[PDB]
Order: structure tokens, then C-alpha cells, then sequence
């Protein structure tokens, strides 16, 4: 039996991060664009958009 | 083949080399969250067994 | 001794219902639940870490559990796991649980919070066990075979297992603007806030002592608590802080390991 | 066989002995994050967080 | 079946039972348990608390 291993995301702020290619079995990576996350404090990445 | 006996592949207990062919696919993140969503087709082992 | 807990904090992650139906983020998240042992004993994982008291100390009764970061304690009295029926705990130690539980088609685990609060987590989970052999009994009887299988130990020595720990993201939190008249205070207690105020000149940076910009409301000013002194946890629910990882370790407790059933 | 910096002392007799997480909690993460990748990983951390 | 009681001055329990087959069904095309944290969002209907 197999066993996904999933990282935490790192969410940039007012910026942009680039994929970045890694010689793992079966491995995959994406970014994404307009994220505006939310914690229970508040929602950080002070940029809206 | 994905989802059936096979899906991953090691020549042997203590091989570090794996082949894993599982259709992992990455979704995009529902808004105002930070979860990760991800797919993927069950384990071929547990359904062979 | 040892104790490895010292440098571990409990934290807070989303759970997708709470016992009542709604969404909320709370300290007793349910991350993955492990069952490959034969005779069908169970390990969850927290995000409460259970047998240490506040106070980085072992202890049967204190269970540590975060909130707003601040560590309390509460009783390990009404710690509850369940499913269709009513679950019984083994064993205890860290994040992790072992239980044996009645056939169903979830689970949830609960404790009591600070005022006698209950706190829950319930996750979709198709629990199914089957006993070793050939016959499907319930329970074991009073004269029988004896045929090997598997189980989850109580031990807690070297086992040879990994559990990655990185260092928490700065929390964001707007409790401590205060807004009193043309301009703001930051409170203090222990935590390096950071800030970035976009009110004329550069106002970023961290502090360690109440501020006032006296330019603009609170409607630029953020807090992001920078707590750096301790790992977490490595968890898809709670962001991360560095582009290439700076990750960690520490091994498990009840390692798989064989015994005979009857 | 860990190192920090340019240091490249042994696993077993780290040079922060003793209370390397009380003299510093933050120094000690951070020389055990550099060291994930070392096979004398787990002797540094039994070294780290050891005293009394 | 489903039961109600609650606890009399002299703290005895006062229970009345009746019969129903109560079989929920999710919105939708699956017949799930547990709402996901991943999802659609499908209308639905439910009683609310406000006693206008
Ligand atoms: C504090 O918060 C302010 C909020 O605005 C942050 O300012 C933002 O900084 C980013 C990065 O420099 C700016 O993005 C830039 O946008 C221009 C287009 O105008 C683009 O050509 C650049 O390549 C870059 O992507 C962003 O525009 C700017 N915000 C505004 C309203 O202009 C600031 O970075 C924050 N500082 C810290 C330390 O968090
Ligand atoms: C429950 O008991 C069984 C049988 O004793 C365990 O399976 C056996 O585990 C041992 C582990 O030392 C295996 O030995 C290995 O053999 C290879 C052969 O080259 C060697 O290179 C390794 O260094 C190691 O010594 C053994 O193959 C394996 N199977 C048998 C004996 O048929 C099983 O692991 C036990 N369950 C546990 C510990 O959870």
C-alpha cells in the first residue's frame, strides 16, 4: 500500500512563486493565482488579490 | 495501471528506487481556505487483496 | 530524561464539522488515522498533544491543547472517542490514540475545553474490522486456536518512525489594534508582533512594546505573532514560511509489532 | 558528523553542552534543521534536549 | 424508534416512546455522512431559530 505525503502550502504575500520540477515518484506541483486565505485570527496577505 | 494490482512497484524491500503510477492530480484551493485539495484513485494492493 | 515534547506545541487546524454540523476551527483536529493492524486497533492523530502538562511535564491527567496562542490544560477525564457505538482507549502518549472501536461509519473524539466546554471533530471514516482465520466471530472465546497476527504495542522506545515538525507561520491577529482616537496601540505580553502600516513613510518591522503610529486607523495595521521557539507540526491545514522548507523530526510512539489471537 | 556552519563536530558531543534548548531555544531548531539530511541525525537530537 | 425524557421535580425520569423510521438522505447524488472540506455547494432547505 502507497502513502500520499502532502506538504504544508506556503502561501506568498504580495508576490508570486515559480514551480519548481523534483525527481519524486509520482510527484506533482501547481500554483495558483488570487488566493486570499483566512486563519482564525483574522486573514493575512494584507495584498487583496 | 492505476487502481489495480501494480499501481506502485519496488524491486525489493530495501530498493530506494519506486515506480508509482497512482493519477495524482492537484485541485484548486476553494476560496478563503487553506486545506490543499487533492485526488486520487484508491490503492491497487487493497483492492487486490 | 529526555523528553523531546519540550520543543512541541499544540496547534490550531480546520475541522470540517464540529459535532453540530458547521465549520469551525478548533484544537482537536483529526489528521490521519491509521489502521493496519490485524486485530483492528486504531491510531488517531491530534492536534492537541495528550500527556504532557502545560508545563513540558509528564503527566496521566493534563492534556496540553492550544488556544490563541496560549497553551492551556485540560483534565484527561472526558477525552471521548466513538463511532456508531462507543469506543475504549488503550492507549495514550503525544498526538496519537489507540482505541478499539465498534463497527460504523465515522468517528469523532471531544474533550472538555477550560469551562467545561466540549470541543469535537468528526471525520468520515468506513470502519469494518475483521477478525484473523476463517471465522467471522465477535468475540474471542474460552477455548480455541491460537493464530499469530498483529497489533499496535504500548511501548514507547526507538521505533524507527518519522514525523515532520517545521517552525509556525506568523499568526495574523486583529484583537490587539486598538483604535482610540487618531491612532492605534499594540499590545504585548510575550509576542514580537510584526506590523505593515501603509500611512505615509515606512512603518514596518517588529516590536516588542505598545506603539502608536498616530497617523491613520487601524484599517492598514496588521499583527502576524512570530512565536520562532518551538516546532508544530508539518500539516496541509496550516500554511508555511519558508519557500524551500526547513522541516524536522521525531518518532512515533506504539510501533507494529506481532502477538497471537485466539 | 553533523555540522554547523563551518564547525564539523561529532553527533555525540555537540558544542552546546549542556541545556542547548534552555541557552537557546531558537540557535538549537535551527542547528537541528540543518541537520535532517545527516544519517547522525537522531544522536544530535538526543544530545540537544538532553540535561539536568 | 426515537425516545424524549428529561428528569421529574423528584428526579425520576419521565419517558414517552414512539415509533418512526427516520432514514435522512443528503442533497445531491451521493449518499455521504460527513460534509467534506472540499466541495460543491447544492441548495438545500432546513428549519431556522428565529421566532418571527
Ligand atoms: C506592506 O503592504 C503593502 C501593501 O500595498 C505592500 O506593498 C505592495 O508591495 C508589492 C511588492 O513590492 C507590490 O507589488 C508590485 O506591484 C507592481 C505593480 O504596481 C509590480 O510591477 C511589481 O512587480 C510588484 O508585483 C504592490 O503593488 C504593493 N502594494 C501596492 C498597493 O502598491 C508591501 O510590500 C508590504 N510590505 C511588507 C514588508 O509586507
Ligand atoms: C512477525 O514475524 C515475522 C516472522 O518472524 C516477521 O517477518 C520477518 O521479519 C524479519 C525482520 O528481521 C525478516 O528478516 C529480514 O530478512 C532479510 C532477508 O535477506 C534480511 O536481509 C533482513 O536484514 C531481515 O533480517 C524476515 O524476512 C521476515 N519474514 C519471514 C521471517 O518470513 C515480521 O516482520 C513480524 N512482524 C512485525 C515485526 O511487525
Amino acid at each position: 500500500e502507497y502513502k500520499t505525503v502532502v506538504p504544508s502550502p506556503y502561501v506568498k504575500c504580495c508576490g508570486a512563486s515559480e514551480c519548481s520540477t523534483k525527481e519524486k515518484p509520482d510527484y506533482q506541483c501547481k500554483v495558483y493565482t488570487g488566493v486570499y486565505p483566512f486563519m482564525w485570527g483574522g486573514a493575512y496577505c494584507f495584498c487583496d488579490s | 495501471q492505476p487502481g489495480r494490482f501494480g499501481d506502485i512497484q519496488s524491486r525489493t524491500v530495501e530498493s530506494n528506487d519506486l515506480y508509482a503510477n497512482t493519477a495524482l492530480k492537484l485541485a484548486r484551493p476553494s476560496p478563503g481556505m487553506v486545506h490543499v485539495p487533492y485526488t486520487q484513485t484508491p490503492s491497487g494492493f487493497k483492492y487486490w487483496l | 530524561h529526555f523528553n523531546v515534547y519540550k520543543a512541541t506545541r499544540p496547534y490550531i487546524a480546520y475541522c470540517a464539522d464540529c459535532g453540530a454540523g458547521h465549520s469551525c476551527h478548533s484544537p482537536v483536529a483529526i489528521e490521519a488515522v491509521r489502521s493496519e493492524a490485524t486485530d483492528g486497533m486504531l491510531k488517531i492523530q491530534f492536534s492537541a498533544q495528550i500527556g504532557i502538562d502545560k508545563s513540558d511535564n509528564h503527566d496521566y491527567t493534563k492534556i496540553r491543547y492550544a488556544d490563541g496562542h496560549a497553551i492551556e490544560n485540560a483534565v484527561r477525564s472526558s477525552l471521548k472517542v466513538a463511532t456508531s457505538g462507543d469506543c475504549f482507549v488503550h492507549g495514550t502518549m503525544g498526538h496519537f490514540i489507540l482505541a478499539k472501536c465498534p463497527p460504523g461509519e465515522f468517528l469523532q473524539v471531544s474533550i472538555q475545553d477550560t469551562r467545561n466546554a466540549v470541543r469535537a471533530c468528526r471525520i468520515q471514516y468506513h470502519h469494518d474490522p475483521q477478525p484473523v482465520g476463517r471465522e467471522k466471530f465477535t468475540i474471542r472465546p474460552h477455548y480455541g486456536k491460537e493464530i499469530p497476527c498483529t497489533t499496535y504495542q504500548q511501548t514507547t522506545a526507538k521505533t524507527v518512525e518519522e514525523i515532520d515538525m517545521h517552525m509556525p507561520p506568523d499568526t495574523p491577529d486583529r484583537t490587539l489594534l486598538s483604535q482610540q482616537s487618531g491612532n492605534v496601540k499594540i499590545t504585548v505580553g510575550g509576542k514580537k508582533v510584526k506590523y505593515n502600516c501603509t500611512c505615509g513613510t515606512g512603518n514596518v518591522g517588529t516590536t516588542n512594546s505598545d506603539m502608536t503610529i498616530n497617523t491613520c486607523l487601524i484599517e492598514q495595521c496588521h499583527v502576524s505573532v512570530t512565536d520562532h521557539k518551538k516546532w508544530q507540526f508539518n500539516s496541509p491545514f496550516v500554511p508555511r514560511a519558508d519557500e524551500p522548507a526547513r522541516k524536522g523530526k521525531v518518532h512515533i510512539p506504539f510501533p507494529l509489532d506481532n502477538i497471537t489471537c485466539r | 558528523m553533523c555540522v554547523l556552519a563551518n564547525a564539523t563536530f561529532p553527533c555525540f558531543q555537540p558544542p552546546c553542552v549542556p541545556c542547548c534548548y534552555e541557552n537557546n531555544a531558537e540557535a538549537t531548531l535551527r542547528m537541528l534543521e540543518d541537520n535532517v539530511d545527516r544519517p547522525g541525525y537522531y544522536d544530535l537530537l538526543q544530545a540537544a534536549l538532553t540535561c539536568r
